RNA sequence: GAGGAGACAAGUCGUAACAUGGUAAGUGUACUGGAAAGUGCACUUGGACGAACC
RNA sequence: CCCCACUAUGCUUAGCCCUAAACCUCAACAGUUAAUCAACAAAACUGCUCGCCAGAACACUACGAGCCACAGCUUAAAACUCAAA
RNA sequence: AUAGGUUUGGUCCUAGCCUUUCUAUUAGCUCUUAGUAAGAUUACACAUGCAAGCAUCCCCGUUCCAGUGAGUUCACCCUCUAAAUCACCAGAUCAAAAGGGACAAGCAUCAAGCACGCAGCAAUGCAGCUCAAAACGCUUAGCCUAGCCACACCCCCACGGGAAACAGCAGUGAUUAACCUUUAGCAAUAAACGAAAGUUUAACUAAGCUAUACUAACCCAGGGUUGGUCAAUUUCGUGCCAGCCACCGCGGUACAC
């Protein structure tokens, strides 16, 4: 019997009323896009994708979603576009068009969200934001000054100017848009980050779309469960509602759920618990298929029969963001020849002493990703010969992993 | 447990299931949790009528005369129940309760004579 | 198996939570138990092993069912 | 590191034990030997001496 | 294994060593032959006492301890293993 | 135990092992309702919120309740006698410190401990005391449950130091096979306070979650097993392979997979 809780059906037009936009400032790396975002808010890598609920001198209020710029976190450039609704992409006229920009630009047209240019940096010299029109052009986004529908909006985000003339656009487009949803009935939302604080256990980062949230609601995502806890902001003070297109922090998740799954509210926690459980089984259903034909081919194999240069990694990360970006990192290993990868354990959470066993089990190597190691498994590390490796930049970590491929040899493994 | 100071006490302790109150007259050290070590168990109550519309309350009056002697103090319940049992004076605190639901059921009937 | 049982009997090196390396026997026809995978282990000798004083409890943690 | 035990388990050299096991077996001890084991001294029957005379 | 030669040794003295199938494999003391008694062996028991035993093997073992003992003796386990011995 | 299966070519004896019974924890598969009972694995680390006030000022309480089981013969009996209650005293009740007795488990491959005694007013003198009827020593354990003992982050203690304390309630990270709400009210009982009306209380009460259990219901049943011990198999497929078993065992063209 099929128990999934399955998204409501699209609202009535009825029901739905006005919400926020949801506006995603995408990029390649060091384009300003933080220096704006902090001159919005009247507030040197990003690497988190971060919600905040700015409100603007209109009176409006917009979720601003800054994701990293890095090549590395296209998972989390992907997750942004999808759940936004407007792309307001930063680029920067002296540097130009970038591979990061045109894969923002692709993000935006698969997720089928307007796009707005923003050219950052435009104070400094060699700026060119008509060159930029014109090389995007060729990307398909068609400025609005080559005749077209996209609105480019010369700016500089160290300086202040014109980031009011690009609100102003920001909010027309909204209005044009006419965004809606239904602010009553079970919950939908997504979620944007997860993670665990020692304090507050698992929490979730998300952005509602549907319904309201509120204390001791029953939420599931993916093969997880929770009845919500702790409801808070950016600056942690709790909010007793979250209302569609807004950003919340929700604790009291019994299990960490991935990020970007789909936060849907169920009726009960029996219900709840039921919806899991039958989601684990279609996951185990599907690996049990896959299982099957690796053991057929096995079993014939049989029948007719009857008839090193190893890294084992660790992988420690504050969110699960950084630790699905390390794992794609991971995965673009290609010189398995020389040298074999294998990745023994991944988790969100400081060193712990079922990671040191692990690499002491497999003669290991831990890499935390902004995550500490007490001096208890410090020592414990010592005493056990596992070595701990705490990174706060993705690309440090990357660096240090490739220093050890090539002493395990320089490894032939680009990271690109 | 070496209690300091504290005083013998002449009390109601709670046993019974949920939502379903019965109550012990124990004679107990006042320090000493409610339903725990109890020096002389006095008599008992059943605070719930039984099939004969009547609380049944025992008091094993010669313990309770003898443990008074000997000093002990009586909790607010249990001097209205004696109250009650005629062993003692009425509680002022009765007597005052009395009056105050005379005095509400009297505007109560005030009230539903005007209206 | 010790004579006179003939098999081939799955088995699977495991360093328990209590830091000992043990061998347990995995049932069922057919498995995908490969390294690095976490398992639940229970007692209950496999008869026709020695040594082998351990079982694998099946659906649990990464040792899915035995496909029908 | 190496030893010891056990198990698994087919081989190599012998046939030490179980029949008087082809030198009866064994206990203690000593020397000797691929290897079981051999021999020396005392002890045991958990061997026999065939049970009238011949 | 059979034959020959010869040594330690068997002997005496003074010390050590303290082991044997050191077994009559049947503990000491007192008592009974009555209602028998797994098998075999050297018939069955009663009372009292001391010592000893508690699946096999690991094990006349390792460690610890004691000893004129230095490849030793006494005491003597455990882990793994088996459904038997 | 009312016992059963198992040594063998077979019998008898001894003997271990396992089965049958009842609980509890965890796991797999599955699960409708209501009432009640019980509910971190860890003396490892803790975000956050609350958990002690009362009261005409002083006093009194926060030394209680609540918690955990690290440690562990401080619990029980007697002698004496503190503190506290009996509005003051009275002796009565309650019960400390002290003194006497009793007081867990294994290891003797822990057999010697090394001052462990006595007398004297004192000076000092005697050289004694415990122990194979288990001294001394190591390891383990909370216990004898109307409840009791012990601890309160560690240094046994806690001036001092290490350091910044949930073994109070809710909750969290780590850890484990083990995983309850970041509820409401002091209406009831208990405690503190007050002369009192009364105030406070994560004690407690009433709720929340969990087949862990008991009860009751259900007009929607799953789990396990079917060679013997042990209730119960039809046809196929495989063919000493896959696999199964608590013990004996099965699988070489199967009532055991
Ligand atoms: N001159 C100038 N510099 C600017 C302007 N806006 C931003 N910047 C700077 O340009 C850089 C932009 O990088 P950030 O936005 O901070 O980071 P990022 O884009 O995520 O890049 P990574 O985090 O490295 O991937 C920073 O040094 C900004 O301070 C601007 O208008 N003018
Ligand atoms: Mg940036
Ligand atoms: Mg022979
Ligand atoms: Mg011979
Ligand atoms: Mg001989
Ligand atoms: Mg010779
Ligand atoms: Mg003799
Ligand atoms: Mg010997
Ligand atoms: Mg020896
Ligand atoms: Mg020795
Ligand atoms: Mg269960
Ligand atoms: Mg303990
Ligand atoms: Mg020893
Ligand atoms: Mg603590
Ligand atoms: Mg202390
Ligand atoms: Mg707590
Ligand atoms: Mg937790
Ligand atoms: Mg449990
Ligand atoms: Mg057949």
């Amino acid at each position: 019997k099929n128990k999934d809780a399955v998204r409501r059906p699209q609202a009535d037009p009825a029901l739905l009323t006005p919400r926020s936009p949801v506006v995603t400032i995408m990029g390649h790396v060091d384009h300003g896009k933080t220096t704006l975002l902090d001159k919005f808010r009247k507030t040197g890598i990003t690497q988190h994708i971060g919600a905040f609920l700015v409100s603007l001198p209109s009176g409006e209020k917009i979720t601003f979603l800054d994701t990293p710029g890095h090549a590395a976190f296209s998972a989390m450039r992907a997750r942004g576009a999808q759940v936004t609704d407007i792309v307001v992409l930063v680029v920067a006229a002296d540097d130009g068009v970038m591979k990061q920009t045109v894969e923002s630009i692709q993000h935006a047209k698969d997720a089928q969200v307007p796009i707005i240019l923003a050219v950052n940096k435009c104070d400094k010299a060699e700026a060119d934001p008509e060159k930029v029109k014109k090389e995007l052009l060729a990307y398909d986004v068609v400025c609005e000054d080559y005749g077209g529908d996209v609105q480019a909006v010369p700016v500089s985000a160290l300086t202040g100017d014109n980031l009011m003339a690009l609100a102003e656009a920001t909010v027309a487009l909204a209005e044009m848009l006419e965004l809606k949803a239904d602010p009553n009935g079970p919950v939908e939302g997504t979620v944007i980050e997860s993670f665990t604080d020692k304090g507050r256990g698992l929490v979730t980062t998300a952005i509602i779309q549907r319904g309201t949230l509120r204390k001791g609601s029953v939420l599931v995502a993916g093969k997880c469960w929770a009845k919500v806890r702790l409801m808070f902001d950016e600056n942690g003070k709790t909010i007793d509602e979250a209302y569609p297109s807004m950003p919340v922090g929700i604790t009291g998740w019994r299990d960490l759920p991935s990020a970007g799954e789909e936060i849907l509210e169920v009726e009960s926690e029996p219900r709840a618990r039921e919806v899991v459980d039958w989601r684990k089984y279609e996951q185990e259903q599907e690996k049990g298929q896959e299982d099957l034909k690796i053991i057929e081919e096995k079993r014939k194999e049989h029948k007719e029969a009857h008839q090193s240069n190893v890294l084992s990694v660790i992988i420690k990360g504050d969110v699960d963001g950084s630790v699905e970006a390390i794992l794609n990192i991971i995965d673009t290993y290609d010189a398995s020849h020389e040298c074999e990868l294998e990745l023994v354990h991944f988790g969100v959470g400081d060193v712990s002493a079922n990671d040191v066993n692990l690499a002491e089990t497999f003669d290991g190597v831990i890499y935390g990703f902004n995550v500490n190691a007490g001096n208890v498994i410090q020592q414990s590390a010592a005493k056990k010969g596992v070595k701990i490796k705490l990174h706060k930049i993705i690309y440090r970590l990357v660096e240090d992993l490739q220093e050890e491929l090539s002493s395990r040899l320089k490894t032939s493994w680009d990271p690109g | 447990k070496a209690y300091r100071g504290g005083h013998l006490t002449i009390r109601l302790a709670l046993g019974g299931c949920t939502n379903r109150p019965f109550y012990r007259i124990v004679a107990a050290h006042n320090k000493c949790p409610r339903d725990g070590r109890f020096v002389e168990q006095l008599g008992s109550y059943d605070p719930l009528p039984n099939s004969h519309g009547e609380k049944l309350v025992a008091l094993n009056l010669d313990r309770i005369r003898h443990w008074i002697g000997c000093g002990a103090h009586l909790s607010k319940p249990m001097e209205k129940l004696l109250g009650l049992a005629g062993f003692f004076p009425l509680h002022p605190m009765m007597i005052t309760n009395a009056e105050r639901l005379r005095r509400k059921r009297a505007r109560e009937v005030l009230l539903a004579s005007q209206k | 198996p010790k004579k006179p049982n003939s098999a081939n009997r799955k088995c699977c090196r495991v360093r328990l939570s209590t830091g000992r390396e043990a061998v347990c026997f995995i049932p069922g026809e057919g498995h995908t138990l490969q390294e690095h995978q976490i398992v639940l282990v229970e007692g209950g000798r496999t008869q026709d092993l020695p040594g082998v004083k351990l079982t694998v409890v099946r659906g649990k943690y990464d040792c899915g069912h035995v496909q029908k």
